[PDB]
């Protein structure tokens, strides 16, 4: 049952509003496996937030 | 931090890929994260001037 | 370690894994020496991107295994030093026809020392061997060469042609496979030869062995690096046609240029680690 820990990271670790979700955000869905693998250092919240931001950025990159 | 760095303590910044451990490694002392480009002598002197 | 590919049946995957697993147990360890294994990578059956990726992965694994099995040099250099000293002593004892040139050649033999870095060994063992050969030729008073700008070639002294070509075959086999060291059943010591000649023969054999190992490793590593660089550049060129998130991620992974073994290991580990992120970018079947 992977859904519970995915919900954990998305809700408490990423603190995303409910309008953003694993179903509606493809790059978030892709990065969720990597984020769930590293169960440690969930206390360092800004690191996960910043990595998600730069993943979105590279998704939008045209160069 | 204290000792001469030596290449075991130098890490390459992966740009545009997931690097959560590096982002947590911010404000850490010892491991130095660098880009893999190394400045040549001519541009070194230009920076100096 | 989960060295993994795309577009391959599990039989080909285990074939590649076993090939890397038993690399040292076979002659001619060069990768191009096995066109079957190289062709099993995916040529002509898959899209260009995936076959390039598979080739790059195979080359990275092969390079890692080679750097893993690179052998110990110390004992051979110590043996070379001991034999050089023995040759110098025997030469100092021998009653040459003229002591003059023998004196400076023995001095050259005494001067020999190995550096800390391995790239200087070839030239010093070359000069030591040429001086030893000159001494040996003087001992049996053969007409050594003296032409302007010419120098004495390295060769065994008073060995039968069949035994010389057997030793040449052994050295060639060493060149084919650095990691295996085939021992000689042939005995270089002869009752019909002066002790100085026997010592010179041993020394020249050891020097040939060292030179062969060094040159073979250097050229093999050069070839591996060239192949990896070319594959990375071509794969980067191909990925620029698409612009999805996964393709951009793969391009950013390939950003790091590889010209050192450590950088190659970092690239391989990073590429393996994030495999599931970018895998879907490559078509298959």
């Amino acid at each position: 049952k992977r859904d519970e820990k995915h919900r954990h990271v998305v809700n408490v670790v990423l603190e995303l509003p409910t309008e953003i979700s694993e179903a509606t955000h493809p790059v978030l869905a892709t990065m969720l496996s990597k984020y769930t693998r590293m169960s440690s250092l969930f206390n360092d919240k800004c690191a996960f937030k910043l990595d998600l931001l730069r993943m979105v950025a590279v998704s939008r990159t045209r160069r | 931090d204290r000792q001469p760095l030596n290449p075991a303590n130098i890490e390459a910044r992966h740009h545009g890929v997931s690097d959560v451990p590096r982002l947590g490694a911010m404000d850490a002392d010892e491991p130095l994260f660098v880009d893999d480009y190394r400045a040549t002598d001519d541009e070194w002197t230009l920076q100096k001037v | 370690m989960s060295l993994q590919f795309i577009g391959l049946q599990r039989r080909d995957v285990v074939a590649l894994v076993n090939f890397l697993r038993h690399l040292t147990q076979k002659p001619d360890v060069d990768l191009e020496a096995h066109p079957k294994i190289l062709k099993k990578c995916g040529e002509k059956r898959l899209h260009r991107r995936t076959v390039l990726f598979n080739e790059l992965m195979l080359w990275l694994g092969y390079y890692r295994e080679l750097r893993f099995h690179n052998p110990d040099l110390s004992s051979v250099l110590e043996e070379f030093e001991v034999r050089c000293v023995a040759v110098a002593r025997r030469g100092y004892t021998y009653p040459f026809g003229d002591r003059g040139k023998a004196r400076d050649h023995l001095a050259v033999l005494d001067r020999t020392e190995f550096d800390t870095d391995v790239r200087h060994d070839a030239e010093i063992v070359e000069r030591a061997l040429v001086s030893a050969v000159i001494l040996a030729k003087m001992s049996v008073r053969e007409t050594l060469v003296t032409a302007i700008g010419q120098t004495e070639p390295i060769a065994f002294v008073h060995l039968k042609d069949t035994e010389v070509q057997r030793i040449e075959e052994n050295l060639e086999g060493v060149r084919r496979n650095m990691f295996c060291v085939k021992p000689l059943d042939l005995n270089l010591d002869r009752h019909a030869n002066t002790a100085l000649v026997n010592a010179v023969n041993k020394l020249v054999y050891t020097g040939r062995l060292i030179m062969n190992v060094r040159r073979s490793w250097e050229e093999l590593e050069r070839k591996c690096l060239a192949r990896i660089q070319e594959r990375c550049k071509l794969l980067v060129k191909e990925l620029r046609m698409c612009l999805s998130f996964d393709s951009n991620y793969c391009r950013n992974i390939l950003k790091h240029a590889v010209e050192n073994g450590d950088s190659a290991d970092t690239l391989l580990e990073l590429l393996i680690e994030d495999f599931d992120i970018y895998v879907d970018s490559f078509p298959q079947s």
